[PDB]
């Protein structure tokens, strides 16, 4: 019996989920491990790009034996066209890595060192897009009615925290109207 | 429960008499019921603990006036008051439930 | 000048103290609030830029507008009408300054200061924006007061023939704000010398207003300056000071943080939760725990029963400290005032200049009339400390007879007859006549003559100081320990460490509690008590069978009833306990003993 | 007597295990110089993810209460601060166990002389002598190789004289002032630098660790600035700002002062509670008091401005401050204040002097928290210990401010109680040495911490003698509150006014051993620190007479 | 049969699990072999690590790495099991009422793991053992029944399929339900018309109308 949350996913859970996503890195390394579902790999070439699951990358990076690739989608200069595209589209939320919130929080824990001036940089940049995305949630949130929601593009993290909000809502709405029938 | 080696509901649920005997009967019978599921796993579970997802993997815990060492399982960590360790999430999960562990 | 804006905007954005930046958070935090406000940490500000702080400190008044007009900028970014300018409050705790010293040097200098306010003016408007038109040219214009130090700073421009200044006010289109006009006084403790304490008018605007109760101990910041006014010289201007920001010691304010409830819940769980407070009230004090205990029951506030009809139970009771000097009761109430969030210490006469009667006084200008205030009003809904109650002039002493029960004062003075509400809980410390022998006398023949004064009182205490050797030497040495090396004072740390109340938190605890629970007695407690006093009512009359003169009322029992919720309120329980009641009986029994003598 | 790396490499084969490991660092004990070296090492294994115990040992014999308590699977071991004098083969015994022994012990001590049994008889050791004083120190070679294995009556009598010759020689060594060589973290950092790792934190830690004993001379440390100064040269995060940056935001060299709580206090009291300022200016008295104010009259400083926070000092008051110092302080002999010692810069959270950074950590030691009570209280010091270890953490700075403030609370009573003592003239001049005792005072519990009177005594010894002619001398001190005349007695040594020509070491510590080898009634070596001893007032009086004579120095 | 997809669908329904308002069939067909597969390597890795001590008179990276993937994946399944434990407690009356009813599909060992079904009756058993000895004594004749009155009600609940839920449409393309313009599907609510749907967009709606598609696995949640 979970008690809490328990219906919504924990942010610690969803990040625990996003850990499962594969990404390329630059190992210092040159048994097996067989593991289970990895399928990878032959002992990896030092200073070479290879796609691997996220949390394992945290491992060798935790020993600093590996160098994680920066997301191509993660370019602050590149990200402005999104906020550019976002600032000109009051409706659409544009495009998302879909895990990216936890990433940046996690990316800057350790892997921060790999990027060029991530410091004092995207954190603000990402933050602006974070709320401008978030603000557009509530602005469209006034439209909220049963039985349909066009949620479109949103980061699941905020989607998770918003879960208790609307899920508790429309059920009232759907109930009250349908009950009214 | 609570968790090793709980090793028993004894001292746990201090209410005891304060809670109605019919229920303490039920619950004490109920916890034995979930122990039946423990026969099912065979996982191993260990669902009574392991509430938090793993990380990462090692952590530093300090004893809280707890000795010890009761650490017979695996190996003895030699419980000493005012002593922080460096250990993996796995074994910590049991002692943290037993209050012998403090810091993360 | 310009573009210094973005630098704050940078600290508005560029700034992140790891792991999370603040003011940029605070803004959106205030956004949905529609708070239209920001509280700045100035001591934090220097941490960002060292230059702009003193660069701000040079002429802070001029860079005031450089903020809220800037804060809207990204706020407007985050808003994406109409959007009124936010109200910033910057603050610092670092170097506190005495009211005793204000140097003209400090003009246009921001200064954090502690203070004790005399009072504050009723709120009045200031128009942040206005539209104005030529009474002649039909020319359309608009003006704002974007910020100000009252000057008057601005007037109607005379350039529309047409003139002079044909442009005129339009209020409807104009937009407005408020000001409190606080009058603050220095802390009494220091350093008035023989001289009377200076008093100062502090300027509170918009959100600044209504934020502080009159008479409260407060810490405030703002700018020293001078306004010529007119209503001095040659060409001398009167002193005034801006308030920004005011971060006042909490409360010094019904709301509070959530985790506070929990730590109190930790206290509410304690079996000794009441008994520890028995020690907390008297760290320096030794013995008289019964009277010591009798303190707390009144501290939580009395029974308020408003259910129809309009008849309502009062609070909080009455108590008498009467006993030979060396009672330390006046010293006691001095602790009492410190313990009450709102209380008035009165040894009079009145205290200090305060009318023991809330009284009427005329407005100097424009004649008219107003309530001049009274101690009952000053402390209303709270503690009342009284000394020399026997030395009190009996005429306004009469008003006391009313103040305690009906708890509403009314005076016909001039044209204003209105009936004020007084919810205060009074306690009488007045010394008994002729020392010990009055106990050899009737219990009465002390207060005035009649005990009708006592009638309105509830728990009246007669201190018996007996010369017992061991009893004295206990507290006797206890006295020396109170002194250097303050051995007793160091004992409280371990009492603070392990259990014992800090008593300032306790005040917050009580204030928490006082507003929290509304305990209603269990039905069997009353019948336990109904069976009780009926004996006491019957028994003391058995003492009255000798025609012995001393006393009893049904109001005597009702007072006891308020003791029921008293400690029970400390328990926080929704209903009074059966067991809980009993201590009130034996405790009031100790009070009845005073009648027994 | 071995290179650190291979010794560290030696643990590597002994390191990784499941269940791990097994080795246990010993935190021993009170002195912070071990603390930095632990975390750097603590971080070292973090890099390798090496599990192990962390024990904040306090009692000198407490390790015996522990080593004799929990040792099971430990295949390897490292200790700190101890063994440089007394042997654990005697202390533990040991008992050679299985050549290719099952367990080995790294022994950390910066104090000399090393024990005779340390280097030779390599067992758990791994003698820690490397690389400081090898030396030689060729004297220990005759203490064994000559000693071992040791008409015929002539050759027999000829050997014994040679034996007594070496015994007579060996008798001097190991009987001598126990003194620290250098901050252990430095050599550990050398090993840290040996593996190639240099962390601005880690160097800061050396900067931190180096600072630990800085209150007592250097002495090598004076040349150890540059060793660190080279490092600040070895590391330049960027050529220029790059403002702030909001993160790193890193340390830089500054004109540091013996002035206390510089950034963290009003400059006025900053002189007032500064110990170096104390006796030089005779701060306790009213006479020299105004003279400092006279310096502000020289400095052109408003008295209230001295009352002002260092945060808000005018940029003029800032930039001209040292120049004001340049034009003033030298007149009073205050010219040796300014130090180029390094300062961490947290920007938004502010820059801090490691010296100042240290003192806050020092406040953690005594506060921020029958015979069982002392173990209970010593445990509280250990209980209070980790909270101080918590203060080692970087992100947690807010908690530091308590000690940051509490340190200010310390000297307030520190500067308070001592001067009170000054009025009574309680010093016993004697002949051989200056002597003092505290029979009474408020809050001796706070004085129970050795560092309390230690910072106090140092605040005293330099106060009582600047000099203050003639002949700077070791000080006597004792104090008592409860626990039946415990009377903690800590050793004290004279301070030169910036002119330590000689090591001069320690004497009484040997002399304290003279009485502990004597009737030794109620005297207690229970202190890990040789300079500090527990004594009953009842037996200390004769202990004093026994202390007065025989004087070893 | 691929272990990734073996794990993929595991988190699939598991993510759907805590997301899910009510219970779905027990996945013994896969979870068992994994429940066995966990038993294989875990024992294997345990011994090969023991064979590592033999090299002692280097790479532990993959060592605890194996242990890493072990307990982490071992964690999720408890959330899966423990959660199902909860839902059943809430439906137990209906779960019997669904069991008591001929139609349609009983829990069996299909919808419910044998441990689950055992826990079903066992918990439900002593629970009534818990109510009977406590409140029912003191058991009025009509009140003697624990079940539909009808009303209110009880349980009955909670077969509420009507509730809205978070989802993201995704399903394998032929390159079926796609009528355009962009993509599939209907929709066609009881109280509303077609919306409709897109794999490119998350649309929250009635858990009942969507049951078919989560059954199709043509929508993420
Ligand atoms: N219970 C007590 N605890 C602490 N101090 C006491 C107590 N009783 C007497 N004293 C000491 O006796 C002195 C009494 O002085 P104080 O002025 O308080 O008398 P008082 O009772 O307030 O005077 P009055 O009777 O006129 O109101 C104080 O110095 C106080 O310390």
């Amino acid at each position: 019996l979970p008690a809490h949350l328990q219906q919504t996913f924990s942010p610690e859970e969803i990040q625990f989920i996003v850990e499962n996503e594969p990404i390329k890195i630059f190992p210092r390394i040159t048994w097996q491990l067989i593991t289970t579902d990895d399928k990878a790999l032959n002992n990896m070439v030092a200073m070479r790009s290879t796609e691997v699951v996220l949390w394992i990358a945290l491992l060798l990076k935790q020993q600093s034996k590996c160098s994680i690739v920066a997301p191509q989608w993660l370019t602050t200069k590149e990200l402005d066209r999104k906020i550019q595209y976002e600032k000109t589209h009051p409706d659409r939320f544009s495009e998302l890595p879909w895990n990216w919130l936890v990433l940046a929080r996690i990316l800057f824990n350790k892997a921060k060192d790999d990027f060029h001036d991530p410091i004092h940089e995207l954190r603000g940049k990402i933050q602006d897009l974070r709320e401008i995305r978030q603000i557009k949630v509530l602005k469209g949130l006034k439209y909220l009615n049963e039985s349909h929601l066009q949620l479109d593009n949103l980061s699941l993290l905020e989607i998770n925290e918003l879960r208790p909000f609307i899920t508790e809502i429309m059920d009232k709405l759907r109930e009250i109207h349908t009950a009214s029938l | 429960n609570g968790l090793d080696l709980m090793s028993s509901i004894t001292f746990s649920q201090q209410d005891t008499n304060n809670l109605s005997h019919q229920e303490q009967e039920y619950l004490k019978e109920y916890c034995d019921l979930i122990t039946d599921l423990k026969s099912g796993d065979l996982v191993d579970i260990d669902l009574s603990g392991s509430l938090v997802p793993p990380s990462d993997v090692f952590i530093d815990v300090r004893v809280l006036k707890d000795a010890g060492e009761i650490q017979t399982e695996y190996g003895v960590f030699n419980l000493i008051k005012d002593s922080q360790f460096f250990v993996r999430q796995s074994d910590v999960e049991r002692l943290i439930q037993q209050g012998y562990l403090q810091k993360i | 000048n310009t573009e210094i804006i973005k630098s704050f905007k940078n600290f508005i954005l560029e700034f992140r103290l790891d792991s999370q930046f603040i003011y940029r958070d605070q803004l959106r935090n205030n956004i949905l609030v529609k708070n239209y406000s920001l509280t700045v940490n100035m001591e934090h500000l220097i941490g960002y830029n060292e230059d702009i702080y003193k660069k701000l400190s040079d002429e802070p008044s001029d860079i005031i507008p450089l903020f809220e007009t800037a804060i809207t900028q990204v706020a407007k970014r985050i808003s994406i009408n109409s959007l009124p300018t936010f109200q910033l409050i910057l603050n610092s705790n670092a170097n506190q300054i005495p009211l005793r010293d204000l140097d003209s040097e400090h003009v246009s200098k921001i200064v954090r200061l502690s203070g004790i306010i005399i009072s504050t003016s009723v709120l009045s408007s200031r128009a942040t924006y206005l539209s104005i038109m030529c009474r002649n040219c039909r020319h359309t214009t608009s003006i704002t007061i974007n910020n100000f130090n009252t000057g008057n700073t601005v007037s109607l421009p005379r350039s529309c023939n047409c003139g002079p200044d044909p442009y005129i006010i339009i209020h409807e289109s104009s937009k407005f704000i408020d000001q409190q006009f606080l009058k603050l006084q220095e802390i009494p403790e220091l350093v008035p010398v023989g001289e009377m304490p200076r008093n100062l008018t502090m300027t509170c605007d918009r959100y600044l207003t209504n934020k502080v109760i009159p008479g409260t101990r407060v810490t405030i910041v703002g700018i020293y300056s001078i306004y010529n006014s007119k209503n001095s010289g040659v060409a001398i201007r009167t002193p005034y000071i801006k308030i920004l920001g005011i971060q006042s010691d909490v409360e010094t304010v019904t709301m509070f943080t959530e985790e506070e409830e929990e730590e109190f819940l930790q206290l509410s769980r304690n079996p000794k939760l009441y008994e520890i407070l028995t020690n907390s009230i008297a760290p320096s004090i030794f013995g008289n725990e019964d009277i010591k205990k009798a303190i707390v029951c009144l501290l939580m506030g009395g029974s308020k029963k408003i259910l129809p009809d309009g008849m309502r139970l009062r609070g909080d009771i009455n108590v008498l400290l009467l006993g030979d000097p060396g009672t330390a009761k006046s010293q006691l109430l001095k602790f009492v005032e410190k313990v009450s969030p709102i209380a008035v210490y009165t040894s009079g006469k009145g205290s200090s200049a305060a009318g023991l009667t809330a009284s009427v006084q005329r407005d100097p200008m424009t004649r008219e009339f107003y309530l001049e205030g009274g101690a009952m009003v000053l402390a209303d809904g709270g503690v009342v400390c009284i000394d020399e109650f026997d030395k009190m002039r009996d005429e306004d002493r009469v008003a006391i007879h009313e103040a305690m029960e009906q708890q509403t004062i009314s005076i016909a003075k001039a044209g204003i007859t209105t009936v004020l509400n007084s919810r205060t809980s009074v306690l009488a410390a007045a010394n008994p006549i002729y020392g010990r022998y009055d106990d050899l006398k009737s219990p009465g023949d002390n207060i005035d003559f009649q005990t009708t004064i006592l009638s309105r009182f509830d728990m009246i205490f007669i201190v018996k100081d007996d010369h017992n050797e061991e009893r004295d030497i206990s507290i006797a040495n206890h006295v020396i320990n109170i002194h250097t090396g303050n051995a007793n004072a160091m004992q409280n740390q371990q009492e603070e460490n392990g259990s014992e109340i800090s008593i300032e938190k306790m005040k917050r605890y009580i204030t928490y509690c006082r507003l929290k629970c509304a305990p209603r007695l269990s039905p069997q407690a009353a019948e336990k008590l109904s069976s009780n006093f009926v004996t006491i009512r019957k028994q003391l009359l058995i003492n009255e069978l000798e025609s012995t003169e001393r006393p009893i009322t049904i109001r005597q029992l009702e007072a006891i009833i308020r003791i029921t919720e008293s400690l029970a309120k400390l328990e926080l329980s929704p209903i009074a306990q059966e067991r809980h009641v009993d201590e009130a009986i034996r405790l009031f029994q100790a009070s009845t003993m005073d009648a027994a003598s | 007597i071995s290179q650190f790396s291979e010794a560290y490499n030696k643990i590597l084969r002994n390191s990784s295990s499941h269940s791990s490991c097994q080795l246990v660092i010993f935190v021993s004990c009170l002195n912070i110089d071990a603390l930095c070296a632990t975390k750097m090492l603590s971080l070292l294994f973090k890099k390798q993810l090496v599990q192990s115990q962390i024990v904040p040992i306090f009692g000198y014999s407490e390790l015996r209460r522990h080593y004799s308590q929990l040792d099971d699977n430990i295949n390897s071991l490292l200790l700190v601060g101890f063994g440089g004098v007394i042997d654990l083969e005697a202390f533990l015994e040991i008992d050679p166990q299985e050549q290719s022994f099952r367990r080995d012990i790294y022994v950390l001590d910066a104090h000399r002389p090393w024990n005779l049994d340390n280097i030779f008889g390599s067992q758990i050791i791994q003698c820690f002598d490397d690389g400081t004083v090898d030396d030689t120190l060729g004297e220990q070679k005759e203490a064994y190789y000559k000693l071992l294995e040791l008409n015929d009556l002539s050759k027999r009598k000829q050997r014994k004289k040679q034996i007594h010759e070496y015994e007579g020689v060996l008798e001097e060594y190991y009987s001598q002032g126990t003194t620290v060589v250098n901050s252990i973290s430095a050599q550990i950092y050398s090993l840290l630098s040996a593996i190639g790792e240099t962390n601005l934190s880690n160097l800061w830690l050396n900067i931190l660790g180096t600072t630990s004993l800085d209150i007592a001379y250097a002495q090598v440390y004076n040349r150890l600035y540059p060793l660190l100064q080279d490092e600040v040269k070895r590391l330049t995060p960027s050529s220029r700002n790059s403002v702030k940056t909001p993160d790193t935001l890193t340390l830089n060299i500054q004109p540091d002062y013996y002035l206390f709580l510089l950034r963290h206090s009003s400059l006025y009291d900053s002189f007032y509670y500064s110990n170096y300022v104390n006796a030089k200016l005779s701060l306790w008295n009213e006479n020299g008091k105004k003279r400092l104010h006279k310096m502000f009259a020289r400095m052109g400083i408003p008295l209230s401005t001295a009352q002002e926070t260092w945060l808000y000092m005018d940029h003029s008051i800032k930039r001209e401050l040292g120049i004001i110092f340049d034009k003033n302080l030298d007149r009073y002999g205050l010219q040796d204040i300014i130090r180029d010692g390094f300062v961490r810069t947290l920007g938004y959270r502010g820059s801090i002097s490691a010296s100042e950074f240290v003192e806050a950590l020092t406040a953690l030691l005594e506060v921020g928290n029958s015979a069982q009570k002392l173990t209970n209280l010593r445990k509280r010091w250990v209980s209070n210990f980790w909270l101080s270890w918590d203060a080692l953490d970087d992100r947690k700075v807010e908690l530091l401010n308590r000690g940051i403030q509490l340190a200010q609370d310390l000297q307030r009573a520190i500067f308070n109680t001592g001067v009170a003592i000054l009025e009574k003239k309680l010093i016993k001049h004697l002949r051989i040495y200056r002597l003092c005792v505290l029979q009474d005072g408020p809050d001796l519990d706070l004085y129970r911490n050795p560092l309390t009177l230690l910072r106090l005594g140092n605040w005293l010894i330099e106060c009582c003698a600047e000099s203050e002619d003639k002949q700077l001398l070791p000080m006597v001190l004792a104090s008592i509150d409860e626990n039946t005349d415990t009377y903690l007695v800590a050793g004290l040594t004279p301070r030169y006014p910036r002119g330590t020509k000689k090591p001069i070491l320690n004497n009484f510590s040997m002399a304290f051993q003279q009485i502990t080898a004597e009737t030794d009634a109620k005297v207690r070596i229970d202190n890990f620190e040789s300079s500090i001893i527990e004594i009953r007032r009842e037996d200390l009086s004769p202990f004093l007479e026994k202390l007065t004579l025989s004087g070893l120095l | 049969v691929s272990p990734q997809q073996d794990f993929s669908d595991l988190m699939k329904s598991w993510k759907n699990e805590r997301c899910s308002p009510e219970l779905l069939p027990y996945p013994h067909q896969l979870m068992k072999r994994l429940l066995n597969r966990i038993s294989m390597q875990s024992q294997l890795i345990e011994n090969i690590s023991m064979g590592f001590l033999d090299m002692q008179n280097e790479s532990k990276l993959p060592l605890l790495c194996m242990e890493t993937e072990l307990e982490r994946l071992k964690f999720v399944i408890r959330s899966y099991i423990r959660c199902r434990l909860s839902k059943i407690d809430k439906f137990s009356l209906y779960l019997r009422q669904l069991n008591e009813d001929e139609n349609s599909l009983i829990s069996l060992t299909d919808l419910l793991s044998k441990d689950e079904i055992k826990y079903h009756d066992t918990h439900s058993l002593i629970w009534l053992k818990l109510v009977n000895d406590s409140i029912l004594k003191y058991m009025p004749e009509e009140l003697q029944a624990i079940n539909d009155t009808e009303g209110s009600v009880n349980m009955i609940d909670e077969p509420d399929w009507n509730k809205f839920v978070f989802i993201h449409v995704n399903g394998p393309p032929d390159g079926e339900n796609e009528f355009g313009k962009p993509c599939y599907t209907v929709t066609i609510p009881d109280l509303k018309e077609e919306v409709e749907l897109t794999i490119g967009s998350i649309y929250v709606m009635r858990y009942e109308v969507i049951r078919d598609l989560l059954r199709d696995d043509k929508v993420a949640l």
